[PDB]
DNA sequence: ATCAATATCCACCTGCAGATTCTACCAATGTGTATTTGGAAACTGCTCCATCAAAAGGCATGTTCAGCTGGTTCAGCTGAACATGCCTTTTGATGGAGCAGTTTCCAAATACACAATTGGTAGAATCTGCAGGTGGATATTGAT
DNA sequence: ATCAATATCCACCTGCAGATTCTACCAATGTGTATTTGGAAACTGCTCCATCAAAAGGCATGTTCAGCTGAACCAGCTGAACATGCCTTTTGATGGAGCAGTTTCCAAATACACAATTGGTAGAATCTGCAGGTGGATATTGAT
């Protein structure tokens, strides 16, 4: 259950940066759901790229191609 | 070099090559990569300008990603252009909603 | 050890950097950001140029196309000033040749 | 002793954290989570350290942004508190959720 | 005579209008609104009739959609009633504004 | 070499009832007073944008007439794709 | 068989798709397997949509499929709806759907 | 002046799926446009995959990894399959 | 206010490594040939604009009052603050080799081109669905 | 309730044209040469993965109580519903040609190739910013 390694205080800090004051109880779990969906999606794609590439190792560029597919474009990792 | 001929720091050759081997279309006129390496030079310059002023503001000589993020999200037209873009090591524009401020 | 040639924009960006702020520098991370920036922007403009080609059933990408791409892609004042720097550099290369 | 009213350390936390750019989630649990989520798509894979970092930046981006939009949704209800129906509203409009 | 309570003709309307596909905005005032918005962009234009229709479809789509997300915002406020602060939250989250 | 009428604020031809109906179809019950003006504000922003781009395409094309395809390329540009007019 | 769709048993032309892939500048060289596999995937998705809209038209008691039917067909299905997420359909209409708390008490 | 469309092949496939049902012109416009949007989507993705992997050529293999990327879930499955099937029957004969 | 206590701000300095300056290697990136894309001019015809009268259907406008908004109060409790107590994240370390990436061979796969031929187009003809209408059964809302 | 009444729902019909089928014209779409891409095998080495051992720093767990949430209630009023009066939209009609799209010619512009040389790469060295920190400057926060 590595999904719980996303600590309550990490999500608390994340919300802090997001400009939030008071956080409900359920929120943490709800966050944890969302986050997963995200990662599931992106990685699903990133990995696909790695498979097309007939490589066993996922490279930062696969990540980026995926994120660009998702419309979430990332700068600074070799785009 | 053709950049010297057009007064650019940016290689017009490299961009001629890129337009040819990206398969954007069969024939790349000679004027295209020029106009283009120019437009990139301009926008590079623009970002570097605004980010640089932002970098002098926090009293540093080196531009670090945070400066760039700031410069982009602060400028309006640039911010529109980079809307779907996430900048690594960026941070946010420090901004608090008014109604959470102690009254 | 061995070498593997890679390609980047960090040098031209140093140049342009020194032009704008002679007394200021740039970190590695930030330079990666600029490199990416140019690349994304590039791909965007050239993409749209390409679409203009095929829309108009044309085998060639003229600077004329780069231009209409920049009017479409770039917002407002940014658009006006880029169209300038471009038309400018191209007329200068034109008379130079 | 000394005790600050509820909400103050929040505001100071907000200023403090919005002002830096450093990675908020512990990297290892995140890395384990990424390797797990990847196991089920394809088994026996390897990860460039730069690619994991890349994802971490992508996800902390995602979440902080979603939070901005959440806070704005609860503030729409005359509430200072974010809740699961707020987040489901954000995602529901962005198009993320059905 | 007969008078329906507030809200009854509302729901009878929602049903009625959700059930069809025909254009709600009368075509002429929309066509003047498009020829006007183009006039002042580049002067002396002509419009294929299909282009007028395409625009009408695109815009009524945009707006019907925006109204749905509006409603979901006002219902989140425990209100049956939509307001500009609602619409503006919708656009604020979508990224438009 | 032959006149036009001038065109001015045709934006009010988007009648209150057109905006009411468009609101019904959106599953809305009670509409505030302000909404109409605000609707229009938004609608205009929309059109300006779309039509800008569409005309830019007609201008690249050295045509004086805007075609459905131009409209469509525009909408597809904005991320709003339209089906049925010739994409 | 002579034509290539016949050879791979399809109603969608594998030739026209070869032509389009080549004179679209997607890349220099277009393999012999690509327009095949592709005219196959297009055929397939055309088929899925037509099935769902056709059943939907039978539901409203009609012989001809009209855009409203297609709009329905796409939006009721979960996966067609995700794929066509950003797409607006000519003459579409919406999914008849009313919010609960606006319904009479 | 000759124009080109998919309306004939979409008639084909319609008759395969529902023999007794018909289709209007606007609707056909929707379909033709649809097929086209999709085409550009997949072929685009294929292309990007080429240049990502430094390959001058678009193999059926690329179309495929495109269809896995672009299509969500069960649809991706039945499609990748309908394809493999079509290419394999194509190869032998 | 006016008053203390944590918390933050900024000052100064120093060292560490990551930015920046320099070195030599090397592979991309002017003139000459041959071909063709599209700019230009000359013409054809489609469809877009203008206008008009009549038909009517929907917009606008005013009255009237229902139920919906938000202003107010008020109890419970659910999160925040703060300390103490526990553990695993971080970092630095070395070792091991999985495997990504670079090169050379070279043949299977496509680009390229001419001559053939048929599926796909448009245009025309036609006919079956259903849009438009009307009445008439039924279902819902609000009034008593 | 029980009751009318407005509206919706549903069925046939009836006439029109839009889907759809017949037809003939025509332009994309079997075989042989030529070139090179990548698959395939062979080796090199980058950094990714393992387990490991200290150093604290961060997470966790709990107590205590503050203020936020929402349930509930109440006054004002703002937006719905309805009719009637009016206006402007729709239709189709025609007429007129702006001008879009199709055609045919001629060249300026780019692709192709060979051959030469220097800007741009990696690697090494060196050096200047600023992180890290410590200690009082100075700004809030909570209590008086």
């Amino acid at each position: 259950d590595n999904i719980q390694g996303i600590t309550k205080p990490a999500i608390r800090r994340l919300a802090r940066r997001g400009g939030v004051k008071r956080i409900s109880g359920l929120i943490y779990e709800e966050t944890r759901g969302v986050l997963k969906v995200f990662l599931e999606n992106v990685i699903r794609d990133a990995v696909t790229y790695t498979e097309h590439a007939k490589r066993k190792t996922v490279t930062a560029m696969d990540v980026v191609y995926a994120l660009k597919r998702q419309g979430r474009t990332l700068y600074g990792f070799g785009g | 070099t053709r950049s010297s001929r057009a007064g650019l720091q940016f290689p017009v050759g490299r961009v001629h090559r890129l337009l040819r081997k990206g398969n954007y279309s069969e024939r790349v006129g000679a004027g295209a990569p020029v106009y283009l390496a120019a437009v990139l030079e301009y926008l590079t310059a623009e970002i570097l300008e605004l980010a640089g002023n932002a970098a002098r503001d926090n009293k540093k000589t080196r531009i670090i990603p945070r400066h760039l993020q700031l410069a982009i999200r602060n400028d309006e037209e640039l911010n529109k252009l980079l809307g779907r873009v996430t900048i690594a090591q960026g941070g946010v524009l420090p901004n608090i909603q008014a109604v959470l401020l102690p009254k | 050890r061995k070498r593997s040639r890679k390609e980047s924009y960090s040098i031209y960006v140093y140049k342009v950097l020194k032009q704008v702020h002679p007394d200021t520098g740039i970190s590695s991370k930030a330079m990666g950001i600029m490199n990416s920036f140019v690349n994304d922007i590039f791909e965007r403009i050239a993409g749209e140029a390409s679409r203009l080609a095929h829309y108009n059933k044309r085998s060639t990408i003229t600077s004329r196309e780069i231009q209409t791409a920049v009017r479409l892609l770039l917002p407002g004042e940014l658009a006006k000033h880029a169209v300038s720097e471009g038309t400018k550099a191209v007329t200068k290369y034109t008379s130079a040749k | 002793p000394h005790r600050y009213r509820p909400g103050t350390v929040a505001l100071r936390e907000i200023r403090r954290y919005q002002k830096s750019t450093e990675l908020l989630i512990r990297k290892l649990p995140f890395q384990r989570l990424v390797r797990e989520i990847a196991q089920d798509f394809k088994t026996d894979l390897r990860f460039q350290s730069s690619a994991v970092m890349a994802l971490q930046e992508a996800c902390e981006a995602y979440l902080v942004g979603l939070f901005e939009d959440t806070n704005l949704c609860a503030i729409h209800a005359k509430r200072v508190t974010i809740m699961p129906k707020d987040i489901q509203l954000a995602r529901r409009i962005r198009g993320e959720r059905a």
